[PDB]
Order: C-alpha cells, then sequence, then structure tokens
C-alpha cells in the first residue's frame, strides 16, 4: 500500500498524458 | 582589456571594478580598459583580456549556481 | 468559516422537510420553542436569539481519519468504483454449469468440450481476481506518486496549460 | 420525555442508514443547530458525510442544510465547497430569502465559486427592491468572503442602506463585507452606524461591528463600546481578541471595554497557549498596545513574541510586488540619505535590514543614535479599494506597535509613491516622509 | 493503544516532506 | 554452466562416449547432461572436485544413460 | 524540532504535523522560551532556494489531504478540488497562478529582446499547441519585414504581429482583449468591475479545465492499471505485491536514522493501528480520542 | 572561432549508474534513458596498478563456451586476447563471456559478481544496437 518517496520538482507546465482505453471490457465481453 | 557590463557606469563603478581587474594582472601591469554594454548580462562584468576572460557576471552566477544545485539534488 | 457569523434564529427554517425527524419551532420575538421528535424519542428546548449565535463561536472543523491519506483513499475509492464495472459484466456471465452433465459431455464434440471447460476455467480466473479487493490499495500507491511530483511544481500547486497560456497572452501582448 | 441525549441516538441511527436522501439529511442538520451539539464531533461528520452524498436537491433542503452549517459553526471545506453545485443548478429556483443563506454560507466558508456568485450577485441587483435589507448584507457578506471583490453590488446595497435603516445585526454583517472588501465609504458606513444605539442583542454583531470599523479606521461608536463592556462573556477568545483589535485601531481607549475583552482571551491564553491562531495572538498584542490595557504576565510577554512571529510569516510570505516596492522604497531611502552611485545604494540598503527587539527583520530601519526611524512601505493590498485609497486600518496597527519599540513609522503608500517619475522625486517624498515623523533626520 | 487523538489521526501518512525536508537540510547548508 | 561442462568431459574423457557415432555426439551429449542426476551437478558445484565419492558414483550414472544409437 | 524558517512557513499552514510543531512551539513561547532572531542573511539566490524548499513542505502534505474528485459529475467536485490547491497555495507562499506564472515569464525573459527568444524559453509554460500557433505567426511576420519581430512594443514589425498573435488567442479560445483589460486596469472603479467579472469568469473556467484535465487523467491511468492488473492471476497478483511491499520497507530499514525512515516505519505502525483498530468495532470505525 | 579550455583531463562518469546504460565514447549515453544517475567522473588515463597493488590470479572467470574453459582457462584479473580473421565467431566467445556472467550472478553471493563492460569501436550502430537487444532479451 506504500509509495515511493520523491522529492523533485516539475519545471514544465504541461498537458498530463491522458492514457488510452484499455481493452478489457471489449475483450471481457468478448 | 575590455569590460562588458549590462549598463554604461557610474564613475564610482569604474573605480571599484578595476581594483577588480588589476588583482588579474600578476604583476607591476596597468589596465587600461574598454567599456561596452550588454543586458544578456544581469549585472556584474565580463573582462576580456584577449588571451583570458573572467566572468564575474551574475548572469553566470545564476548558471554556476543552478547547476551545482541541479548537481546536489541528485546527489541526495 | 470566518470569525463572525451572523446566522440563527432569522430567517431559521420552522419546520422539517421529511417524515423520518419532526421538527416544530414556535418563534416568540426573544426566544423560540423549538419541538424536536425522531423516532421514539423527544425533545423540546428553548433557544435563545443569543444562543445560536454563540454556536458559531468555536467551530468544529471537521476532518477526515484516513487510512493512509485522503488523496489515496479517493484514488482507492475510483478503483473500487471501476472494479465495480468490470464485476457488473461477470455478474452477466451465463451460467456454464447448467451443462456439465454428462448429457452434455457425450452429444459434444471433444474439442468442443475442451474449449468449454477452458471458458469455464477461465471464468473462475476473472472473478477470482476482480474480487481481490485487498489489491486495490496498492494499486491506489501507484498512482499516487506521479500525481504528486505534478503538484510539486515551480510555478503553482493549481498551475495548468489554459492559465498558463492565458497569462502569456498578457505577457506576450502587453509592451515588452 | 425530554430525551435529548436519547434523540441524538435517534438521529445518529437515521444518517448511519444507507440511502438518507437530501429532506432527511437536511433536518438531521438543522436538528443539531437547534439542539447545540457542538460536543459531538462524529455525529456532525455523520451528517456532512451524507451531505456529500445526498445527490437530488430542492431548494428548501438545501438552505436548511447550509444554514445549519453556517450557524451551528462546523466546517467542512470539501461538503460545503461542492454544495455550490446544487446551488448554481438550483439558482433561478430559489427564493430571494433563500439565496441570502445559500451565498452567505458558501461564502463565509470561502468557496471559491465564481460563477455562484457571479450569477447570485446579478440576480441582486437584477431584483435589488425585492430583497430586503437583511437579505442584501447576507449576500454582500457572501460575494465578499467568496473572494469576489464585487462593487458592483456594494454600491447597490450601499444605495439600500441608505434609503432604509436597517437592523443592528443586519448592519454589522454589511461592515464586516466592506471590510474585507476594503471599502470605508463615508456615505454608507455612517448609514450603518446609526443602528447601534437602538439596542443590540448579540455581542458578536458589536464585535464585528468593532473589527469593521478598526480596520477601515473610522473610529470608535461609544455604543458599540458600551455594548462590548457589558456583553464581553458572549465572545469567544478568537472573537473577542477581533473586537479589541478593532477597538484598538478606531482609537478608543475607554479601558473597562478592554478589561472585559481581555478577560475573556487572557484565561483562555493561560489555559491553552496554542488554542488561538498566531495572527490572533498577533491581534492581541497590537490591542495590547494601542489602547494600552496590559494582560497578564505569562500572556502579554507571549503575545509579544507572537507579534514577531506573525510579522516575519508574512514577510517571509511577501507579495513578490510587495518585494518590488520595498526594494524600491529602500533604494530611494539610501538616494535620500545620500547615495548616488550604485554601489552605494546597494550597500546602504543591505545596512537598513537591522533586526527589531523581538526577534523579528525590519527592512528599512535607520539608526541615528539613539532615534531610529522605520520606513514602511504600504503596497495595494493593504489600501483601501476605493479612489481615494488610503492604506487600511492594519498599517496603523503595525506603526504603532513598532513606534512603542523605539521606532518613528514613516508610511510610504505605493499609490502615492509610484506615481512619481523617477528616483529623485521618490527620494525627497521618501525624506519628506521621514522629517514628517522624526525631523532629527 | 486504541483510541490515538484526532489531531495525530489527520496526517496524511506516506507524503514526502521529510525527503523534501532532508535534501533542504543538505543543500541549504552546502549552498551558503 | 561449468559443472555441465565438466561432466561432459568426464563422458568423454573417461571412454563413455565411444561405441557412438561421431556424427551425433553433439547429440548424444544433449542427452547426457539431461539424463544423468539434475543432482549430481549440484554436489560437483558445491566441491568444485569430482570427489572418490563421486567420480565412481558419476560413472555409474553415466551408465544409466540412454544414448542416440549405442 | 524545526530550524524557526519553517514554523514561520507552518503558521498560515493547516495540515496536521505542521500544526502540531506549531503548537508545541507556541507552547515553549508561553513557557518563556525566547524566539530566534530569523535571519536577515542568504542573499537572494539563496533565499529563492530555500523558499522553494519550504514551500514544498507545505504543498507535500497538502496534496495528500486533498481528494481528488475521480468519477464525479458536475463542476463543483473539480471548483472544489481547484479551489483547495488554490488554497495550499497560499497557504505554501505562493500568489495566484496568474500572479505566480507571469513572474515566471518575466524572469525566463528578462535578457531578451527579439520574440523568437521569448517564445524559446518560455517553452517549459505555455503549450507546444500554443507555441506553435504563435511560431508560425512569427515566422510568417519575419517573412514580411525579413527582420527579427522586436520584443519592444512600440515597434511597429511587433504591433501587426501582436495583431495577429491576438488573432491566435481567440483561435485558442482565450479572451486576449479581456485578459489584457484586467491586467493593465482602468481608472473608475466601474470600469473596472466589468471586466473583472468578465476575467474571472475566463479564469475560472480556465482553472477549471485544468484540473479537470487533470482528473481525466488520473482517471485514465487509474483504468488502465486496472486493465492490467485484472488480467492478472490472483497468484500472480499478491506476490508481485509482497515484491513490492517488501522491497519498500527495507528502503525503510536500510536507511540509517534519516527522518523520512523514521516517519516512514511509524506511519507503518500507524496503518496497522488502522487495520487494527477497524477489526475492533467495524460499524464504528477507527477509534479517537474523545 | 573562440576555444576556450575547461581545465581538465578527460574523464568520464564511473559509478553504478552506468550499469544497464549505451554510452558513447566519453560516458555520455546514447540510449536515449536521460543523464546518468548515480554516478561520478573520473579520468579515462590512469596510472596502471603497480606490482605492490597486485596479487595471484587464482579464481577462475568461467565462459561458459567450453573450448575455452577447458583448454584456455581464464583467471580473475587476466587480459586474454580473443584473435582471428573476419566473421570466425570472436564476438561470439565475447558475448557468451558477458551472457555467462547473468547466469553466474544469480547464484553466487553479493561478492563475487561479475560486471561486464562491453565497448564497442569502430562498428555498425546496428551491430550495437543488436546486441543491446541480446543483452536485454536475455537479461544480461
Ligand atoms: N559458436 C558458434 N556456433 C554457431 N555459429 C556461430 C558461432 N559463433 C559464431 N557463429 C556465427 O558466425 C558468424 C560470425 O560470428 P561473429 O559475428 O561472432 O564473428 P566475429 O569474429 O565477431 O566477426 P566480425 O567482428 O569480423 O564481424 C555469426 O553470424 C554467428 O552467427
Ligand atoms: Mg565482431
Amino acid at each position: 500500500y506504500l509509495a515511493p518517496l520523491r522529492s523533485d520538482f516539475t519545471e514544465e507546465i504541461t498537458a498530463p498524458k491522458v492514457a488510452s482505453a484499455s481493452n478489457l471490457v471489449n475483450e471481457w465481453n468478448n | 582589456c575590455t569590460v562588458i557590463t549590462a549598463e554604461p557606469l557610474d564613475k564610482l563603478e569604474r573605480v571599484e571594478l578595476t581594483k577588480k581587474a588589476e588583482k588579474f594582472v600578476d604583476a607591476g601591469f596597468k589596465l587600461v580598459m574598454q567599456e561596452k554594454i550588454d543586458k544578456k548580462l544581469l549585472g556584474g562584468f565580463v573582462i576580456e583580456f584577449s588571451d583570458r576572460r573572467v566572468d564575474m557576471s551574475t548572469a553566470k552566477k545564476v548558471e554556476e549556481f543552478n547547476n551545482f544545485v541541479n548537481k546536489l539534488v541528485l546527489s541526495i | 468559516l470566518t470569525t463572525f457569523t451572523f446566522s440563527g434564529l432569522q430567517d431559521a427554517p420552522v419546520a422539517a422537510l421529511s417524515g423520518s425527524i419532526k421538527l416544530n419551532v414556535a418563534a416568540k420575538a426573544g426566544k423560540a420553542e423549538v419541538t424536536v421528535a425522531a423516532g421514539a424519542a423527544k425533545a423540546a428546548t428553548q433557544v435563545s436569539a443569543a444562543a445560536l449565535r454563540k454556536l458559531s463561536g468555536s467551530k468544529i472543523s471537521l476532518a477526515e481519519v484516513a487510512r493512509i491519506s485522503v488523496l489515496h483513499s479517493s484514488i482507492q475509492n475510483y478503483l473500487l468504483s471501476l472494479s465495480n464495472e468490470r464485476y457488473q459484466l461477470l455478474s452477466q456471465w451465463p451460467d456454464f454449469t447448467t451443462m456439465y452433465g454428462k448429457d452434455f459431455y457425450y452429444r459434444a464434440h471433444p474439442e468442443d468440450l475442451k474449449k468449454f471447460y477452458d471458458a469455464a476455467d477461465e471464468y473462475y480466473k476473472l472473478y477470482e481476481t476482480v474480487t481481490e479487493f485487498d489489491s486495490l490499495s496498492a494499486l491506489a500507491s501507484q498512482v499516487v506518486p506521479n500525481y504528486a511530483a505534478r503538484r510539486r511544481s515551480t510555478v503553482h500547486p493549481a498551475i495548468g496549460s489554459t492559465v498558463a497560456d492565458g497569462a502569456f497572452t498578457n505577457f506576450l501582448l502587453s509592451k515588452q | 420525555e425530554n430525551d435529548v441525549p436519547a434523540i441524538l441516538k435517534e438521529i445518529d441511527s437515521l444518517v448511519s442508514r444507507e440511502a438518507v436522501s437530501a429532506k432527511e439529511v437536511s433536518d438531521a442538520a438543522v436538528a443539531l443547530t437547534y439542539l447545540q451539539v457542538k460536543a459531538n464531533r462524529r455525529l456532525w461528520g455523520k451528517v456532512l458525510e451524507k451531505a456529500g452524498a445526498a445527490q437530488d436537491y430542492d431548494a428548501a433542503s438545501l438552505t436548511n442544510l447550509l444554514w445549519a452549517i453556517n450557524t451551528g459553526g462546523v466546517e467542512h471545506f470539501k461538503t460545503v465547497a461542492e454544495l455550490a453545485g446544487p446551488a448554481v443548478s438550483l439558482l433561478p429556483s430559489l427564493s430571494p430569502v433563500q439565496l441570502s443563506i445559500v451565498v452567505e454560507a458558501l461564502g463565509g466558508a470561502g468557496v471559491k465559486n465564481y460563477e455562484l456568485y457571479n450569477k447570485a450577485s446579478a440576480v441582486v441587483v437584477s431584483k435589488i427592491g425585492e430583497f430586503k435589507p437583511a437579505e442584501i448584507a447576507r449576500v454582500l457578506y457572501g460575494v465578499a468572503f467568496g473572494g469576489v471583490n464585487d462593487v458592483a453590488l456594494a454600491k447597490a446595497a450601499g444605495k439600500v442602506f441608505a434609503s432604509t435603516e436597517v437592523d443592528s445585526r443586519t448592519a454589522a454583517q454589511a461592515l464586516y463585507a466592506l471590510a474585507k472588501l476594503g471599502r470605508a465609504d463615508k456615505a454608507t458606513v455612517d448609514a450603518l452606524l446609526k443602528s447601534f444605539k437602538k439596542g443590540t442583542e448579540s455581542a458578536s454583531d458589536a464585535a464585528a461591528a468593532s473589527f469593521a470599523l478598526g480596520s477601515l479606521s473610522f473610529k470608535a461608536e461609544k455604543a458599540i463600546v458600551d455594548a462590548l463592556k457589558a456583553s464581553a462573556g458572549d465572545l469567544a477568545p478568537a472573537q473577542a481578541v477581533e473586537a479589541a483589535y478593532g477597538l484598538a485601531l478606531s482609537g478608543a481607549t475607554d479601558a473597562e471595554a478592554f478589561k472585559a475583552l481581555f478577560g475573556v482571551v487572557a484565561p483562555a491564553i493561560e489555559k491553552a497557549p496554542d488554542a488561538l491562531e498566531v495572527s490572533s495572538l498577533a491581534q492581541l498584542h497590537v490591542a495590547s498596545t494601542i489602547s494600552g490595557a496590559k494582560l497578564p504576565a505569562a500572556v502579554g510577554s507571549f503575545v509579544a513574541k507572537a507579534f514577531g512571529l506573525a510579522a516575519d510569516a508574512a514577510r517571509l510570505k511577501r507579495s513578490s510586488a510587495e518585494s518590488a516596492l520595498v526594494a524600491d522604497v529602500a533604494a530611494a531611502t539610501a538616494v535620500a540619505f545620500g547615495a548616488q552611485y550604485r554601489p552605494e545604494v546597494a550597500s546602504a540598503v543591505a545596512s537598513y535590514v537591522k533586526t527589531a527587539p523581538d526577534g523579528s527583520v525590519l527592512d528599512i530601519a535607520i539608526t541615528k543614535g539613539d532615534a531610529k526611524v522605520l520606513v514602511q512601505a504600504v503596497p495595494s493590498s493593504l489600501l483601501t479599494s476605493t479612489t481615494p485609497a488610503k492604506p487600511l486600518g492594519h498599517v496603523a496597527a503595525y506603526s504603532k506597535v513598532r513606534e512603542a519599540q523605539g521606532y518613528a513609522v514613516a508610511v510610504v503608500p505605493a499609490n502615492e509613491f509610484e506615481a512619481l517619475p523617477d528616483q529623485k522625486a521618490k527620494a525627497q517624498y521618501v525624506l519628506a516622509a521621514i522629517k514628517k515623523v522624526a525631523p532629527s533626520f | 493503544a486504541d483510541a490515538k487523538a484526532l489531531d495525530e489521526l489527520r496526517k496524511p501518512k506516506f507524503s514526502s516532506k521529510y525527503l523534501i525536508q532532508h535534501v533542504s537540510q543538505k543543500l541549504i547548508p552546502a549552498v551558503k | 554452466p561449468i559443472e555441465r561442462q565438466t561432466v561432459a568431459v568426464y563422458a568423454a574423457t573417461k571412454g563413455f562416449l565411444d561405441k557412438v557415432r561421431v556424427q551425433d555426439i553433439v547429440a548424444a551429449e544433449e542427452a547426457v547432461i539431461s539424463q544423468v542426476n539434475p543432482a549430481v551437478f549440484k554436489i560437483l558445484k558445491a566441491n568444485g572436485k569430482i570427489t572418490p565419492a563421486l567420480d565412481a558414483h558419476l560413472k555409474a550414472e553415466l551408465r544409466k544413460v540412454k544414448l542416440p544409437g549405442a | 524540532a524545526v530550524s524557526k524558517k519553517e514554523v514561520l512557513y507552518f503558521l498560515s499552514s493547516k495540515d496536521a504535523e505542521s500544526s502540531t510543531a506549531v503548537k508545541s512551539y507556541l507552547k515553549s513561547l508561553y513557557a518563556g522560551a525566547q524566539v530566534e532572531a530569523t535571519e536577515t542573511d542568504a542573499s537572494e539566490l539563496i533565499a529563492q532556494l530555500e523558499k522553494k524548499y519550504l514551500s514544498a513542505q507545505v504543498v507535500e502534505p497538502g496534496v495528500h489531504n486533498i481528494a481528488l474528485p475521480l468519477g464525479e459529475s458536475g463542476s463543483a467536485p473539480v471548483k472544489r478540488y481547484a479551489a483547495e490547491l488554490f488554497n495550499l497555495g497560499a497557504q505554501a507562499g505562493f500568489e495566484c497562478p496568474f500572479i505566480e506564472v507571469s513572474k515566471k515569464f518575466g524572469q525566463e525573459t528578462a535578457t531578451s529582446e527579439t520574440v523568437k527568444d521569448v517564445l524559446n524559453k518560455t517553452k517549459s509554460y505555455v503549450s507546444a499547441d500554443y507555441n506553435a500557433a504563435l511560431n508560425e505567426v512569427l515566422s510568417s511576420v519575419e517573412a514580411e519585414i525579413n527582420g527579427p519581430v522586436l520584443f519592444d512594443g512600440k515597434t511597429e514589425g511587433f504591433k501587426k504581429f501582436a495583431a495577429k498573435a491576438k488573432a491566435v488567442a481567440v483561435s485558442r479560445g482565450l479572451p486576449a482583449d479581456t485578459i489584457l483589460a484586467y491586467c493593465a486596469g482602468s481608472a473608475n472603479e466601474d470600469a473596472a468591475d466589468k471586466v473583472s467579472k468578465e476575467f474571472f469568469t475566463w479564469f475560472e473556467s480556465a482553472y477549471t479545465a485544468d484540473a479537470a484535465a487533470e482528473v481525466k487523467a488520473i482517471e485514465a491511468e487509474a483504468a488502465s492499471i486496472l486493465d492490467r492488473h485484472l488480467a492478472k492471476p490472483v497468484a500472480q497478483i499478491r506476490k508481485e505485491q509482497a515484491s513490492a511491499y517488501a522491497s519498500l520497507l527495507k528502503r525503510a530499514e536500510t536507511a540509517k536514522g534519516a527522518k523520512w525512515a523514521e516517519k516512514y516505519l511509524e506511519d507503518v505502525k500507524a496503518v496497522q493501528w488502522f487495520d487494527a483498530s477497524v477489526a475492533e468495532a467495524p460499524a464504528s470505525g477507527p477509534k479517537v480520542a474523545a | 572561432d573562440l576555444v576556450y579550455r575547461t581545465g581538465q583531463i578527460v574523464n568520464v562518469p564511473i559509478g553504478p549508474g552506468t550499469l544497464g546504460r549505451v554510452t558513447d565514447g566519453l560516458g555520455q549515453p546514447i540510449d536515449g534513458k536521460g543523464p546518468l544517475t548515480n554516478v561520478r567522473s573520473s579520468l579515462v588515463e590512469v596510472k596502471a596498478p603497480g606490482i605492490i597493488a597486485r596479487q595471484s590470479v587464482r579464481e577462475p572467470l568461467f565462459t561458459g563456451v567450453k573450448a575455452v574453459d577447458a583448454l584456455v582457462p581464464i583467471g580473475r584479473g587476466q587480459r586474454e586476447l580473443i584473435i582471428g580473421d573476419r566473421q570466425t565467431g570472436k564476438t561470439a566467445v565475447a558475448i557468451d563471456a558477458i551472457i555467462h556472467q547473468k547466469n553466474c550472478n544469480e547464484q553466487v553471493p553479493k561478492a563475487q559478481r561479475v560486471y561486464c563492460v562491453y565497448v564497442a569501436v569502430g562498428q555498425k550502430r546496428s551491430t550495437v544496437a543488436q546486441l543491446v537487444k541480446l543483452f536485454t532479451q536475455t537479461g544480461a
């Protein structure tokens, strides 16, 4: 449940990188 | 010599600077000077001696500060 | 909340809106006869107009007791909410155990029966992992540290592209 | 048969079931304020847990809930700020008497919702006669404390407070809203100030008009001051501080009004010194100085450090257009005291940064033997929001505390200082302002 | 052991805050 | 690994892989590494020597092996 | 203990462990301890650096206290989430994000007098979708006079570039006249009131769309992480996670005496209290001191 | 043109952060995985360790090639030439020494594990990308 601790900053101001729709509702419907 | 600064000097900015710059000539030498301006420098100066330069400008003191703390947070 | 609050016994709720709890206030000019009735119990006191004003003097200031954090619990509640959408489509799986009898075993092609017994072993693989809800709390910790580093921005925690583009229009379309 | 703790368990089992609606969670909250249930925090937590879960919300149950959150003094920012979703969808559906309770409760909690207060002020100026004077003050308290500097409403409220005279509690909400907006309109403050010798019934609205006058620096009222001296037991220790701070800033010196107020806050700090904010411990030290009424020996020495703490904390978190102004004023203070070249002004303003006696750091602190002056830059956040633009009462707060430390505070405000064209004009503006305060320089 | 507090139970647990404090206690004394 | 090199070099230098066609010595030792005991490699790796308690015990375990042709 | 520049930064902070360090400091100052004189030292580059590492100790526990509005419908959970990050900015010493990123522009481009260099070292802070739509207009106006467009403002060679970049700013949706007429201002307080009410109508529709784009990326990451995990057998999952849990404990156990490692293993002990306190009464929850 | 001196003899980053990375001839990484973290710059021209800093080469380096480990065996600390004509298998002897160390490093204690460095001088870049593909697939 525990995470790696990170101490670093974000210097850019970017878009947050929306990941793609994983095919699992369409694989479990198959 | 050639001294490049950010904006043109005072008469006291001239006198405090030779006290910096005759410690860059290693004998009983006299510096003449040549005064140029560059606001790419953020204050301080660049002394150019045609065989060496010394950059006590704060525009490079920023970059020499940033790369010191961009190296040290990666060492911790 | 602020330091001074200016509500209480003026423009107040006079009556309840439900039936689960029965509220009756009786406002005079100075005090009020409230009568509350919830379940079998009843209570009726006298609230002064300057007794409700002292209520907002020391604030409650509720705060959430989380297992790890409020951020993590909101990601884990979303993964629990997403596991429910996948469990709902394992709810609509045909009962393959109605075809386990030997009158389906021996009428069927030997390769279409091995596919049927593999498709039944597959449902138990899918169903035993979608109900592994003790694994959602460690999947939420794979979302937290990359999110938390985007919030450690050197500009602002709440900065984004639409604001920082709108403030480039002010910076560029003014003089130098 | 009169069962108050046995009806708390019957309310607890109403909100601990699975599908509590809006009306059942409104009336559970309304019943917890009329019963005055500050001691049970978990029962207030179960109500606001179901108040976020409740999805349908008609006009009456939203305002009964938001009334109960505001009146009960319960704050949870996540729950209340998501109740602004029902509100902006029920906003044409709201009564004018109901819209005042929504915007007062959502504004008083600090909900940053610009779509709410824009539509809720455009309603209250489209139908300005439809709102009674208590409702135009509740909206004005909400839009002010929700971070909107809507002066279109503050004018339309000012025309109402001039046409009809209002209740004491109605005026003191309107004074508190104009104090945060920093308006100090003489035309409308004095129209609300006549409501305070008909007799006020709360001490919370005598203390809030006290705070709102001193923050705009008008002066004391002599019946607000004399309502506060009788009923300073009704006030919480964080509320009696803001009464005494607001009386000190307005120039009251009724020391028996200050013995009543400091009789609340002194045994509270003695019982738990961390009970108050360090912003409120500093507002005590301003009040324990300008009026001069002293405190216990363990308290007044303790709030003297917490003026030093709360002054560096606002200097560390300086607005960076205030950091531009201080380094501009300090450079003009170098040129005024004689420095025509840049190595002189660079090494003079590094000598102006002496430490205060309480542990703090002053930015432009000149010392000539015994006489010390202090130059104070007052940017724009400490100015009023109106066109004369005198500084707020908090700058006279900071001045009189430093003046009682061996300084002579010269105020340099940026509405006057930055209308000046060059550094020589700004040097004699500072030099006139220093010699107007201590002419030994 | 039971019934800790409220103000001790309000802490977010696996935040950094102490890597941030650690790399601030070995950078500011090193760059001064 | 070094223990399967020396076992295969043992099978050729102790005369266990004549009577075998010279074309399929490549396939003969693929049996020999796989058909002898997977526990006899662990002893040779841990000792580093083929001990007297093992050089007979492996050469008698290099007889219970099936080689191609034979 | 705290180094007295931390405790000045935790006064307006409102998380738990920063306020209990403040409250035990204010309890020491009630028992007559002297408030240490804060430093009028640490010149401008060091003051900017330790402010950056003191704001990030107010931001970092504060981000973990803000519930993401994942899978919610409406604008008010996203406006709550944005407003909690605004107040976290103000508690940590930041100004408004408009005032914070504009300071980042004018600091990064204090040396530049040409627009092609302004559009090049403000690259990290504007969209590449917007940095390109200004570089198309710039390299057409520099293909019109065949000289670099200057960052001067009074140059007419900039004036018809800024009139075309204003046409780009509407082509994104940004009200370029409204944003300019706010950060400039007006004389009367009534005509500047109507332009603040339509800047803040843009601004609230701006920062909601950055928060909602942040939520839609956490929603898409978590739905991608789950569907990769729902395709595993359960025996793989329990040992992938026990391997990752145990490797992360020994990274905190081999760390000798570091403050983060003691606080790490103190929070593992506090999670195990939470699981044990719930097991004692599950319809009640965890036991708080009341 | 102006050429400035850097004051430093030629150096490269050494340390454990170079493991797994493909660097160029001066240590700058060319695999496109960011900067070399956890690394330290040391000189490339060092005086070799002298007589009093050595000891006898006694422990074996197992190549995994049984023509080598039987006939021409290699100790740890020994330079061994692989000489031959073109396309005679000189890299294959060298690659199999690297791949075998991965198989041996999973079985030995932490003290005696062999960390390989492969310097590819003057080769194709395609030949090098085929080797880091093999070394990633094998786990080496
Ligand atoms: N032990 C082996 N068994 C079978 N085939 C091999 C063996 N060693 C090498 N080969 C094959 O022979 C070819 C030549 O091998 P390799 O590339 O190792 O030679 P090289 O000495 O590196 O030549 P060069 O560097 O001159 O190209 C390779 O294609 C490889 O597939
Ligand atoms: Mg080769």
